C-alpha cells in the first residue's frame, strides 16, 4: 500500500509538472522556459538522451 | 527558433485545404465523368448485343 501510494502522488507530481505547459497554436512538441544550474548541464543532457 | 514554428502551421494548413477542396472537386467532378463514359461504353454494349441478334436471327 505504501508504494502504491508513493507511486499515485508521485504521478499526480507529474501530472502538476505537465500543467505547466507550452500552449503552442499547432506544435505536437514542447517548449518549456525552466531555470536550471548551468553547474550540471552536462548531466543535464546525459540524461536527456538516457 | 520563432520562424520554424509558423512554417510548420502554413504549410499544414495549405496541405489540408488544398486536400480536402480537392478531393471534394475529384468527386463532384468524377460523378459526370463516370456517368458518361459508363453510359457510353453501355451504348457501345447495345450495338454489339444489336449485331448478336441480328446474326441469330
Amino acid at each position: 500500500i505504501r508504494v502504491w501510494f508513493i507511486k499515485v502522488r508521485k504521478m499526480k507530481a507529474i501530472y502538476h509538472t505537465l500543467n505547466l505547459c507550452n500552449i503552442d497554436v499547432t506544435q505536437k512538441c514542447l517548449i518549456a522556459e525552466v531555470w536550471c544550474p548551468v553547474t550540471d548541464l552536462d548531466s543535464i543532457q546525459f540524461a536527456l538522451r538516457r | 527558433s520563432q520562424t520554424q514554428g509558423i512554417q510548420q502551421l502554413l504549410q499544414a494548413e495549405k496541405r489540408a485545404a488544398e486536400k480536402v477542396a480537392d478531393a471534394r472537386k475529384r468527386k463532384a467532378r468524377r460523378l459526370k465523368q463516370a456517368k458518361e463514359e459508363a453510359q457510353m461504353e453501355v451504348e457501345q454494349y447495345r450495338r454489339e448485343r444489336e449485331q448478336e441478334f441480328q446474326s441469330k436471327q
